[PDB]
Formats: C-alpha cells, sequence, structure tokens
C-alpha cells in the first residue's frame, strides 16, 4: 500500500511539472512570436 | 432478512473504503468495485420487492378465495 501510495504522487508531480514545462514552453514561443513581429515592424519602419 | 447478506457486503466494502485516501490510486479500483456492488444490490432489492409483493397479494388471496381445495391448492401452488 505504501508502494502504491508513493507511485500515485509520483504520477501526480510528473503531470503536474509536466503542464509546467508545457506553459514555460509555450510563452516562450509566444515571446519569440511577438518579436519576431517587432523585427518585422522595425525592418518595415527602417524601409519607410 | 433476505437482502441481508448483499446489504453487508456494501458495508464491507464502506468500511474498506473508510481507510482508502485519494493520495492513493487504490480509490479508481475500489471506485469501480462499489460501482459494481452497489449496483447488484439495487437490482436484487428490486427484484425481491416484484417477487415480495406478488406473495403478499397470493397471500391475502387466501382470506377472500373460495373454499375448495383446488383455489386454495392452486394459490398455495403459486406462493411456492
Amino acid at each position: 500500500e505504501h508502494l502504491e501510495q508513493e507511485k500515485h504522487e509520483l504520477r501526480r508531480r510528473f503531470e503536474n511539472r509536466e503542464g509546467e514545462w508545457e506553459g514555460r514552453v509555450s510563452e516562450l514561443e509566444t515571446d519569440v512570436k511577438q518579436l519576431q513581429d517587432e523585427l518585422e515592424r522595425q525592418q518595415l519602419h527602417l524601409r519607410e | 432478512l433476505l437482502v441481508a447478506g448483499l446489504k453487508k457486503e456494501v458495508q464491507a466494502l464502506i468500511a474498506e473504503g473508510i481507510a482508502l485516501v485519494w493520495e492513493s490510486y487504490k480509490l479508481d479500483p475500489y471506485v469501480q468495485r462499489l460501482a459494481e456492488t452497489v449496483f447488484n444490490f439495487q437490482e436484487k432489492v428490486d427484484d425481491l420487492l416484484i417477487i415480495e409483493e406478488k406473495i403478499d397479494l397470493e397471500v391475502r388471496s387466501l382470506e377472500t378465495c373460495m373454499y375448495d381445495h383446488k383455489t386454495f391448492s392452486e394459490i398455495l401452488n403459486r406462493v411456492q
């Protein structure tokens, strides 16, 4: 029973940190996308 | 009395769950276990209510049925 409880808590912390990793990856990709948009805008301003 | 055996089984599984906790993953087999046992307890209880009312009607008929052996014996055949 103690092994079973430990296994369940490991699955739980596993999934929680996995969701955290997905959120971090999505936020960094959002930063990359926004900053690329700003680079496009600045190049357009350069040509203007 | 007839459902006495079946009802205790639910109390046993209830007694089992009273020790379990959400931290164990034994909750989910237990959830499966309790539903099956409670499901059986509902069905068999429903069966007896149908049967027991029939027996209640049949024994009631003995009060008002005709006083001949065949009329009685036919009623005692249904209850048997």
